[PDB]
């Protein structure tokens, strides 16, 4: 139950699961271990590995530090264990649904207020880092395991177009407070980093998809201007 | 402890016993006989008279003498005890080892079985008696591998025999204490201390209800005990030497005994006067098994120190000249290697077996070269003598009647031999390093892809055994099985560093150096042990065509130019100081 120790457990499983494709084994006063000569079972190992990933999925509801490790670690895990690729995407897609506005015309594309925890205003969900892990894992998926994925491109394409047509006011951000002491100023600064981080990830995404097509590159420049304009307003005030 | 690497030079299929048989178990449902051989292999035989080839399967997972076996759970499970200090659970229908119990600290010699409770007890030379429930043992899995142990105590010397009753309420132990200790397996409480034997007891029997006990001892007497009265109610002296095997009928009125005198008798318990000499075996009787298909038992199976198992009919006992002269049914047995000689090259071995046949073996290739028939063993050693010296790099043990070669860190890499001197066509070769790479050839961790040492290959079926020096067997596998997922994971934990250095890191062992003195015949020099006399000859020549003008001497004897310094130090030198060589012009 004690916190700050489950963080080490998450780090232990992540490091242990991103490095080893095979995990698991092959007492009281009068209890002894018996050398059972049982062959290695792939099905038993897959169930063992899947159960660990299910335990890691439950940790996506903890502090933002724990979520940060999992987003950074899922890409390594998915490259080591290809059998857990399906588990990662369902785990990642479900988390995106908690913050993605599926309505095809409501702006902004993401609920930036749902990533914020107020009790002191802090950050609860690194949404930009979540999208970065999704984009990299999906890119690895569509180029490695093929020779949800058809829906992940649809969502990322939807986030791409709606973020461009967003008027930079739907995020509640030219300069409302942007202060380092007021609660609303701190929240806006934290929310400013997320939208800039999302723009960077989608800039990376639209570069590879559809190859070197003009339309996607026009969307990168407009995405960059969304990032650059909000970068300028935060730099000049601070 | 230090981990040793050992392997067995054998055939893929050892159909017949290569040593004596310690225990017997008969399956009446399938008409199958189990033999616990001294060659570390349990075999299943069909006792049907029609089958000209009774061989069925070989249960090969032990590494030393198999001392006792019990067939439990209606012939579905076999428990075995062995001199490798382990108790093993087997699938008697398929013939594979399921689990290994490592609770004993010394040789495990006895196995007791209670049919009603499915309770099995194992006792050995560590003075311990452990109780096991077979259903719990058989239910063990990879995750469920923990068992609670209930061990009897009170015995002050090594147990040689063990018995329980049918109902699983009485257990009796025989040892070199010369006394019989009785417990209750349910409560693990001491009951009584029977006394009267004057030597070690190797045979124990009990009736169905566990009120009477039969014991045979090395003193040559059979004693019938009453557990109710805690006294010896009868003593039978029908054997000249120690009694080693006992069998009784279902009515518990006739006892069948055999021992070192090689004679088997049927004695009535009610009156010892009625005694029948069943047969006279060709070897001391180690164990006997009664055929309980009919009452009286039609026949008895007898295991001796020989590799042959015989069945003797018992038709006419109740109807000295022996009753039988030839066994009704005979199970064939192989030959046991009893003599061994390592030749001067430390690569070939001459062996002589119990059939007096002499064979030529290649240790490095782990195979037999040729059969030499019944040629005199000492003469063949002289006819194959060679004036070469190679340091010892392996040891040979014949405990199982087969060739087992052991490799130790102390001297595994002591033998550097040139390729030309060996059969491989000259770069220098280490015999121990090459053998280790061939033994672990299939191990993926040794791949950098090429496989093995690139000169030779041991047979794929070669059993490679990893064990502690004078200890327990860590891991046993065949040579070809190193590539499997289970074996490779187990190899990573058992293979010691001194084997990793050569087979994985591909490091090269040390080169032994022998310093020697050059003095003029009428400046100390240190050289490799493999250096030829020619190299020393030419060095003196440059100091003062080299072959023709210079002759080297040691102990006032001429040195062959092709002979090496290592050979010179061993044979010619005959001194305990640094090798001195004397140079003089031809």
């Amino acid at each position: 139950n004690q916190l700050d120790a489950r963080k080490s457990a998450v780090a232990g499983f992540l490091l242990l699961l991103k490095n080893f494709k095979v995990l698991g084994s092959l007492l009281s006063v009068s209890q002894v271990h018996v050398d059972v000569h049982s062959h290695y079972n792939s099905v038993a190992n897959e169930t063992f590995c899947l159960e660990i990933m299910d335990s890691l999925r439950r940790c996506l509801s903890q502090q933002a530090d724990v979520r940060l490790m999992l987003y950074e670690g899922f890409y390594d895990v998915l490259r080591r264990n290809s059998q857990l690729a399906n588990s990662v995407m369902q785990t990642l897609l479900s988390q995106l649904k908690q913050f993605y506005e599926p309505k095809p015309d409501l702006l902004p594309p993401l609920k930036l207020e749902a990533c914020i925890l107020t009790q002191k205003i802090s950050l609860q969900e690194p949404l930009d880092y979540l999208l970065c892990c999704i984009q990299h894992c999906l890119a690895w998926y569509k180029n490695t395991v093929i020779p949800f994925y058809e829906d992940l491109d649809d969502i990322l394409e939807s986030i791409t177009n709606r973020m461009i047509k967003s008027e930079l006011e739907d995020f509640e951000l030219k300069s409302a407070d942007f202060s380092q002491s007021t609660s609303i100023g701190i929240k806006n600064n934290i929310c400013a980093f997320l939208v800039m981080g999302v723009c960077e990830v989608l800039i990376e995404y639209n570069f590879s998809i559809s190859s070197f097509s003009k339309n996607r590159f026009e969307d990168i420049l407009s995405l960059f201007m969304c990032y650059k304009k909000l970068s300028d307003i935060l730099n000049e005030k601070a | 402890r230090k981990v040793q690497v050992s392997y067995v030079i054998r055939d893929e299929v050892e159909k017949y016993n290569r040593n004596g048989v310690n225990a017997l178990q008969l399956d009446p449902a399938l008409n199958r006989l189990f033999t616990a051989g001294r060659d570390s292999i349990i075999r299943i035989w069909s006792v049907n008279q029609h089958k000209q080839d009774p061989y069925i399967a070989s249960m090969e997972h032990h590494t030393d003498w198999v001392n006792d076996i019990v067939l439990c759970c209606n012939g579905k499970t076999l428990i075995s005890a062995s001199s490798d200090t382990t108790v093993k659970v087997w699938n008697a229908h398929k013939g594979f080892c399921m689990s290994t119990l490592r609770t004993h600290k010394d040789y495990v010699k006895a196995l007791a079985y209670a049919k009603d409770k499915e309770l099995v007890a194992s006792a050995g030379l560590d003075r311990q008696i452990f109780l096991w429930d077979v259903n719990t043992l058989t239910a063990l899995t990879a995750s469920n591998n923990t068992v609670t142990t209930s061990s009897l105590s009170g015995n002050k010397d090594s147990i040689y025999s063990l018995a329980m009753n049918q109902l699983g309420t009485i257990i009796v132990s025989g040892s070199t204490e010369k006394v019989l200790r009785v417990w209750d397996p349910r409560t693990c409480a001491k009951l009584m201390k029977l006394k009267g034997h004057t030597d070690n007891v190797k045979a124990l029997l009990l009736n169905r209800d566990g009120t009477q006990c039969l014991s045979g001892s090395s003193d040559g007497t059979i004693r019938l005990w009453s557990l109710g009265q805690q006294r010896c109610i009868a003593t039978y002296r029908v054997h000249d030497e120690g009694v080693w095997a006992l069998q009784v009928n279902d009515a518990f009125t006739h006892v069948y005994s055999g021992g070192r005198d090689r004679k088997i008798y049927c004695t009535d318990l009610r009156n010892p006067d009625i005694r029948v000499l069943i047969c006279e075996e060709k070897a001391p009787v180690l164990k006997m098994e009664l055929d309980r298909s009919a009452d009286p038992p039609p026949a008895i199976w007898v295991a001796t120190t020989k590799s042959t198992v015989n069945k003797w009919t018992l038709k006419g006992i109740h109807n000295i000249t022996p009753l039988c002269t030839q066994p009704d049914q005979v199970i064939k047995g192989g030959a046991s290697i009893i003599q061994c000689h390592i030749l001067n090259d430390k690569r070939h071995i001459l062996t002589k077996d119990t059939n007096n046949n002499v064979a030529y073996w290649d240790v490095l290739k782990a195979c037999k070269v040729e059969d030499l028939g019944k040629v005199d063993f000492e003469d063949e050693i002289k006819k194959r003598f060679k004036m070469v010296y190679v340091p010892n790099w392996f040891s040979v043990d014949l405990k199982t009647g087969m060739l087992t070669i052991t490799l130790d860190e102390s001297d595994c890499f002591a033998a550097w031999v040139s390729a030309k001197d060996a059969g491989f066509s000259d770069p220098k070769l280490n015999l121990g390093g090459l053998l280790l790479q061939a033994l672990l050839e299939y191990w993926p961790r040794t791949h950098v892809v090429q496989k093995g040492n690139g000169y030779f290959q041991v047979p794929p079926h070669t059993p490679v055994i990893f064990g502690e020096a004078g200890g327990r067997t860590l891991f046993r596998l065949l040579c070809r099985d190193s590539g499997g997922e289970t074996e490779s994971m187990l190899l990573n934990e058992t293979v010691p560093q001194w084997v990793i250095d050569i087979t994985v890191d591909k490091n090269m062992p040390k080169f032994n150096k022998i310093p020697f003195y050059l003095q003029p015949h009428a400046d100390r020099l240190s050289a490799s042990d493999m250096l030829q006399v020619r190299k020393v000859m030419e060095h003196v020549y440059e100091k003062i065509l080299a072959e023709e003008k210079i002759e080297l001497l040691c102990q006032d004897q001429v040195l062959d130019p092709n002979m090496d310094l290592r050979t010179v130090k061993h044979f010619i030198w005959k001194s305990g100081g640094d090798l001195t060589l004397h140079y003089r012009q031809k």
